[PDB]
């Protein structure tokens, strides 16, 4: 490890620039679109056949 | 204050000394020998060490 580390101070500063980048909220927005594009396309090949 | 070998004569010396400055000054320079080089600037002591 480093010379003098603290696992609370070091983990907090390293996880701090990752919780500001909203990729946790970009997952949920892409999730419901992938759900909503699924049912409108599964029922788009099911009303043709 | 703790000043080692402030009154010694007729010898070379041991080699190392501990000489705290009086409490009007900083007296932090004797408590930065380990875990205090390039982690904490030259004005503070390290209370975790």
């Amino acid at each position: 490890t480093e010379t003098n580390l603290i696992p609370s101070h070091h983990y907090g500063k390293a996880f701090a620039p990752l919780f500001a980048s909203n990729a946790m909220f970009t997952r949920n927005q892409r999730a419901v679109i992938t759900r909503e594009a699924f049912v409108c396309a599964r029922s788009a090949v099911a009303q043709c056949q | 204050v703790c000043m080692t070998n402030w009154a010694s004569l007729g010898d070379e010396g041991r080699g190392l000394e501990v000489r705290l400055p009086p409490p009007t000054d900083s007296s932090v320079h004797a408590y930065k020998t380990v875990l205090s080089r390039g982690y904490i600037d030259n004005a503070q002591f390290n209370p975790l060490a």
